[PDB]
């Protein structure tokens, strides 16, 4: 009677706990596969970044030029291996894309008046290689001053 | 079996409490997995645009393609600066960085 | 039922679209097969047509009679030409002598066909005149190419120098192997190479005489590469086995 | 000469002897004492008086003998012979000297004229009608030009050969460099006008020889 | 008898010996006649001196004529003898004796030798002129040879200066320069062929 | 709704057909002028 | 100057006979005219001699005792008349005229005519000899004077060109005959200059061909280099700078 | 005997002639021929005979002396004696005139022609000797001209040898 109702209640509570914990283990398995996928994605992206960093470091080392990004949406170019007395002298200039979708030089090292003379030409020709070759030549001339 | 049914009832409601603790541990694992997923996305997005475009800008500025699978301390590659491309074959073990950089920049065309 | 009918109409429209696109592709292929003529038609209009001959250096402007108002349904083959125009786009300041010679000869032919103002009045005779002109154009351009070839590979055939004055053409042959040096002057015409060339020889060094040159000229057939063949035959007859002495 | 011109001596002698007795007949009247002497003296006187007036062959009686010799012809012939002997002897003695003098004069004159004989032989004039001095100068200028050009060519050709070798070497490492993983990752990717315009319009190589006008602005 | 011309004696003495002999004869007979006539005149004047001269002039003249004939015959004989004496001894020139004027005639000279000598002299006269003309022609030939040699030297120094000019502008040897250029051209042609092949392969692929 | 969507699609296809028909006469008259000029 | 000839002494008078005692006997012929015939002259001379003898004997013997002088003259005249008749008769018979005829004593003559023939031969020979002598003298003197006169007219500047036959007898005939041509060498010099110019033209042409050759080679190299550069460039973006800068 | 002079021979034979003539004219013959007058006065006949002999002999001596005077006989005979005594060596007959002047004059005019021939021979020999040297110079000049021409030909061939290399280069740089 009442005891039968109570044992029926406990049996119901039994298989409900069993089902719920079973779905808990199912979600545990899904979580483990998710974390495995996340970890392997991390490893793959990290290896790709390491290869890219090796290439960029080779470029920076051989050329001496160092390209970095700084706040204010500025791209900072640092030229070294120019001054013979110390090749570690950083000859830096900052280029940034303006509001009008145009490149423009920000500064130099030291304060050099040959800022625009290359920026109009790089705006028109869009020749970055010759632009930076001319910039390096200007820095070299500035060194001997 | 009133008392037996009651003691069994206590046992399984306890089983509910341990399985709910397992569920909350699972939920904190869910938060953990979400934070690593966001970290993956942020990392990849930063890395690939940044590194790929920095390398491509380096190469565009230099017009130089390196031989990455060469022996270390051995500058090898192709210079597209001159009108006729010429092979870069230097040796950093005998040449200073100053000379190497100056020579590499010399081969770059300065004409606008 | 309405939805089914609209779907059937849409399918029929798509089939028509595919059919006309296939027809377009076939038409474009037929064009690409037949875009290999001597002349280029840059512009046509209901009143004016424009043709550009070799490498866009010669402009042929055809000007038609104004279309009659109210009767656009008449045959397009009956349109009346009112003015035929020839123009040269060559930059004479930096043009090489071969280019100037080609343009001079082709305009000599044009002035020879000064009657084209009265001959070509309707659209029927326009293609025939086009062929008549284009043949001479092709021949003259081939002659210019021959001139450039001989200006490049002349010394291989002992032809040291070529000078382009008015229609005369001076070929300077010299070779110390046969101790022969002479200048052959060739009177070129718009009818090259069909018309025989009235050549003359000036013997600078050696005993080379006119008869040998005339025999060599008559030997060479009057066909394409006539000048190149004459040069080759002259080298063969006078210098091929003479230079073998080493 | 009134004396009688006779030719015969014997006849005159004999006729006087015949006339002798005509004178001798006178002696009959002479006295005997002087008969013969006086008569013979008279006879001799008669002979003398008749003989002194007789010329024989143009000569005197006592000079012309009894012989019939042609005395005048003999005398003139002998005189001519002696004169011709003397003349020819003088000629033999004298003429050779003058002959020798004339011979000497002729010999000396011949020697002098032979000495004075001057033959003239002008050398044949060699013609210089083509003067090669401008030709030589032109040849030298051209040879200088080509010498300079050949020196430049031998200097330049090895440089181009080296450049071509380097470019071929670039070509041969281009694929292997392109196969590098790092390289691959880095380099990962109105009026009614019927235009009647076709396709395939480009700057053909023949444009080099046919420069179009820049609209003649 | 043959009369001796005596041309050689006449050439020596200048006169014929017979002339002087006959003049001596006439002088001797004239002197004999003169002396005998003088004696006759003396004897007649002596007869005229004495009275009644019985010696008639006729008788004494006959005696003188006889005595004259006596001397005439004897004188003729003796005079002929002494004329032969002259002609053999005094006026005679020995056959082995030559006059000084004929001293050049001692050696004979045949006419043929004289003609040969004349011909030889004429031939030598011709030869002298021939040799003079030959010498003149040889001088002309030397002058022409000198001119030709001068032209040849001019041409040779032209080549020498041309070679020096070529050397002064790098190329001292054209043949080796051409050989090196040919070799380098072949090498560059090989390089160009390789380059064209690789470029075509890149184009297609 | 489905009928309206199909009608809109049919109208768009008809507009495309009209555009292609207008663009057809271009190459058609082009080609037949090249025929007349070539012969 | 003076040299005696036999003719020089014939003119000198000689005496081959004694002068007679009697004088004027030679004048008896003078007193007789030559108009009479020579026979009459002989008769007159003989008669004159007879009278001269009579008149000479008339006083010679007057001293003799007794002298019939008158009868002597009478008989002398009578005998003179008779002697004139006798002379006339002797003239008539022709024997008186015989004094004018010559005999023929050839017995003593033949040697004399032989000697005269020898003399004629000798004088003819000597006349020919002196004629030849004179001819030789005139020939030689005329030759000498002609040579002298011709030489005097000579000695001017008479240049004579020499014909080749003059050198035929020359000692150096071979050298003269073998004289090489010299103008041909001068022409060959210009020929050599011409052939050098032809070689020069050949050299210029070869240099021009080589120049065009490496020019073409350089153009080919540059074209392939820019093609390779474009092939390398095709993977990159048009501008890495914009993409890098736009990063946030 | 010694060589007696001609004038002395003449004098001796003239004296002998006078002696034999006066011997022929004996006094006994003289008186026999003149017996008519001799019968009257023989003495005066004797002196007149002596006068005749003396006068004739004196006349003969005067004549011979005179003729020797104008005839220049003594000097000519002495010169002849000198000529015969200098030329007595020759025994063979001496030369005599031939009768033809040409052969007589040949001996006279031969030596000078011989001298002229000798002089002309010397002159022509000297000219030939000079012409020998001249011909030697001609030969040397011809040899030098030939050598110079050969040198020019060598230079020409050296410059023309470039043809093989030029044709080889043309072969290397061949037309398309």
């Amino acid at each position: 009677d009442n005891l039968l109702k109570l044992i029926a209640e406990v049996k119901g509570k039994k298989q409900e706990l069993e089902v719920l914990t079973a779905n808990i283990q199912d979600l545990k398995e899904e979580y483990s596969r998710k974390k495995e996928t996340i970890s392997t994605a991390n490893k793959a992206n990290a290896e790709r970044l390491k290869r890219l960093q090796k290439s960029a470091d080779l470029y920076k080392d051989r050329l001496g030029l160092e390209i970095r990004k700084i706040y204010g949406e500025k791209l900072q170019f640092i030229f070294t291996n120019i001054d013979p007395k110390n090749p570690e002298s950083p000859f830096m200039f900052s280029l940034h894309l303006n509001e009008a979708r145009d490149y423009e030089v920000s500064d130099s090292a030291p304060h050099l008046e040959g800022l625009a003379e290359f920026q109009e030409n790089v705006r028109k020709t869009n020749n970055f290689s010759a632009f930076l070759a001319n910039v390096r030549k200007a820095f070299t001339a500035t060194v001997y001053n | 079996g009133l008392q037996e049914a009651g003691e069994e009832d206590t046992r399984l409601k306890a089983s509910l409490l341990q399985l709910t603790r397992e569920l909350e541990e699972l939920k904190e694992i869910e938060a953990d997995l979400e934070r690593q997923e966001k970290e993956v996305d942020e990392d990849t997005t930063v890395t690939i645009p940044s590194a790929v475009y920095v390398a491509q800008l380096y190469h565009q500025v230099s017009k130089i393609e390196w031989d990455y699978e060469c022996e270390p301390g051995m500058v090898k590659g192709i210079h597209h600066g001159p009108s006729v491309a010429q092979p870069i074959h230097l040796d950093s073990t005998q040449l200073s960085r100053k000379f190497i950089s100056d020579y590499l920049w010399s081969l770059v065309d300065t004409e606008w | 039922r309405n939805l089914l009918e609209l779907e059937v109409q849409k399918e029929q429209t798509l089939a028509q679209i595919d059919f006309m696109q296939k027809q377009r592709n076939r038409t474009e292929e037929l064009l690409d097969q037949l875009s290999l003529s001597e002349w280029d038609v840059v512009e046509w209009s209901d009143d004016q047509a424009v043709f550009t001959f070799v490498y866009d250096t010669i402009q042929l402007t055809i000007t038609f009679e104004e279309s009659v108002v109210g009767f656009p349904f008449l045959d397009k083959r009956y349109r009346k030409i009112v003015d035929v125009n020839f123009q040269s786009l060559l930059d004479e300041d930096q043009a090489p002598p071969s280019s100037l010679l080609v343009h001079k000869l082709i305009f000599q032919y044009v002035e020879e066909k000064e009657s084209w103002k009265k001959t070509c009045t309707t659209q029927h005779q326009l293609p025939k005149m086009l062929e008549e002109f284009s043949l001479v154009v092709h021949h003259c351009r081939l002659l210019g190419e021959e001139i450039e070839y001989l200006k490049r590979w002349g010394p291989n055939y002992n032809l040291m120098n070529i000078d382009i004055n008015n229609n005369e053409l001076r070929l300077l042959f010299s070779s110390s192997a046969a101790f022969a040096k002479f200048e052959i002057t060739l009177f070129l015409s718009a009818y090259y190479p069909s018309v025989p060339l009235p050549s003359t020889i000036q013997n600078h060094v050696g005993n080379t005489s006119q008869d040998d040159i005339a025999t060599i000229l008559s030997k060479v057939p009057l066909e394409n590469n006539y000048l190149k063949n004459v040069v080759k035959q002259i080298y063969q007859d006078l210098f091929q086995d003479c230079h073998f002495y080493h | 000469d009134f004396r009688v011109r006779c030719t015969s001596k014997r006849a005159v002698t004999e006729m006087l002897q015949l006339c002798g007795r005509f004178v001798q007949k006178l002696g009959d009247a002479l006295p005997e004492e002087i008969r013969e002497p006086a008569l013979r003296d008279a006879q001799w006187t008669f002979e003398s008086a008749v003989q002194e007036n007789i010329s024989i062959n143009g000569q005197a009686w006592q000079e012309a003998s009894d012989n019939c010799f042609m005395d005048s012809d003999i005398k003139v012939l002998e005189d001519q012979f002696d004169e011709i002997i003397v003349d020819i002897a003088t000629k033999r003695k004298q003429y050779p000297r003058k002959i020798l003098e004339c011979v000497i004069k002729t010999i000396k004159a011949k020697q002098e004229i032979l000495k004075q004989y001057h033959p003239v032989v002008h050398p044949l004039d060699l013609k210089y009608d083509p003067d090669p001095a401008p030709h030589m100068e032109n040849l030298k200028c051209r040879g200088e030009t080509v010498a300079k050009e050949i020196s430049e060519a031998m200097k330049s050709l090895p440089a181009l050969i080296e450049q071509g070798e380097g470019f071929s070497q670039v070509l041969r490492m281009q694929p292997v460099i392109h196969l590098q993983r790092i390289h691959q990752e880095v380099f990962s990717s109105k009026t009614s006008d019927m235009v009647l315009k076709r396709k395939q319009t480009k700057d053909c190589p023949q444009r080099k020889w046919y420069p179009l006008r820049p609209k003649k602005i | 008898m043959s009369v001796d011309p005596m041309t050689y004696e006449a050439q020596f003495f200048g006169f014929t010996p017979q002339t002087c002999m006959l003049r001596i004869y006439i002088a001797f007979q004239d002197y004999l006649f003169e002396v005998m006539q003088a004696v006759e005149q003396v004897i007649l004047k002596k007869l005229d001196g004495i009275p009644d001269c019985d010696i008639s002039p006729v008788q004494i003249r006959k005696c003188t004529e006889k005595f004259l004939c006596f001397m005439k015959g004897h004188f003729d004989n003796l005079f002929s003898k002494m004329e032969q004496l002259f002609l053999q001894l005094i006026l005679r020139i020995p056959s082995n004796i030559l006059l000084p004027e004929d001293k050049c005639k001692e050696t004979p000279y045949s006419e043929e030798d004289f003609q040969h000598l004349q011909k030889e002299i004429e031939q030598l006269q011709e030869k002298y002129k021939t040799e003079l003309c030959t010498k003149q022609a040889l001088l002309a030939e030397l002058e022409e040879q000198k001119i030709v040699q001068a032209k040849l030297k001019q041409t040779l120094t032209f080549f020498d200066e041309l070679h020096n000019v070529g050397r002064d502008h790098g190329t001292s040897d054209f043949r080796e320069s051409l050989v090196s250029l040919v070799q380098n051209s072949r090498k560059l042609q090989n390089i160009r062929d390789n380059v064209e092949k690789e470029s075509k392969r890149l184009k297609i692929s | 709704q489905e009928l309206d969507r199909v009608f809109q699609k049919l109208g768009n296809l008809k507009q495309q057909a009209e555009q292609e028909r207008d663009k057809l006469q271009r190459y058609q008259t082009f080609l037949q002028l090249l025929y007349t000029l070539q012969g | 100057r003076q040299s005696w000839r036999r003719a020089s002494m014939k003119e000198t008078n000689r005496r081959k006979s004694l002068h007679p005692i009697h004088q004027g006997i030679t004048e008896l012929s003078r007193s007789i005219s030559v108009d009479l015939a020579e026979s009459k002259r002989l008769g007159c001379l003989l008669l004159s001699s007879f009278q001269f003898s009579i008149q000479k004997l008339e006083p010679f013997l007057r001293d003799t005792k007794g002298f019939s002088l008158e009868s002597f003259r009478a008989k002398a005249s009578s005998l003179s008349e008779e002697l004139k008749h006798f002379a006339d008769g002797l003239e008539t018979d022709g024997t008186l005229q015989k004094c004018f005829e010559d005999s023929n004593g050839k017995a003593s003559d033949f040697s004399l005519e032989a000697s005269v023939a020898e003399m004629k031969e000798y004088i003819t020979k000597f006349s020919l000899e002196r004629q030849t002598w004179d001819q030789l003298l005139l020939h030689y003197q005329q030759e000498a004077k002609e040579i002298l006169s011709r030489g005097s007219t000579e000695a001017k500047i008479t240049e004579v060109k020499v014909e080749p036959m003059t050198y035929l007898g020359s000692s150096q005939n071979e050298v003269l005959n073998t004289k090489p041509d010299y103008q041909k060498i001068l022409q060959n010099q210009s020929k050599v200059f011409d052939c050098m110019e032809l070689v020069m033209d050949e050299l210029q042409g070869s240099v021009k061909q080589l120049q065009a050759f490496m020019d073409e080679s350089t153009q080919c190299f540059q074209k392939v280099s820019v093609q390779l550069g474009k092939r390398s460039m095709q993977q990159l973006d048009p501008s890495p700078a914009r993409k890098l800068l736009k990063l946030q | 005997g010694t060589t007696i002079s001609r004038v002395k021979l003449l004098d001796t034979m003239v004296d002998t002639f006078l002696q034999k003539l006066v011997a022929a004219g004996s006094y006994q013959r003289f008186t026999d021929c003149y017996k008519c007058f001799y019968q009257l006065q023989p003495a005066m006949t004797q002196q007149i005979y002596d006068k005749f002999i003396a006068q004739l002999q004196t006349s003969i001596r005067e004549e011979i002396s005179d003729i020797k005077e104008e005839g220049n006989l003594e000097a000519v005979l002495n010169a002849l004696d000198k000529i015969v005594e200098e030329g007595k060596v020759r025994k063979e007959p001496a030369w005599r005139p031939s009768g033809i002047p040409e052969k007589d004059l040949h001996s006279v005019m031969a030596p000078y022609f011989l001298q002229q021939r000798d002089t002309l021979r010397r002159h022509v020999q000297k000219q030939e000797a000079e012409n020998q040297q001249l011909a030697d110079a001609v030969l040397a000049g011809r040899r030098q001209v030939e050598e110079l021409q050969l040198q020019v030909q060598a230079q020409q061939q050296a410059w023309q040898a470039l043809h093989r290399e030029q044709r080889e280069l043309v072969a290397v740089l061949r037309e398309p």
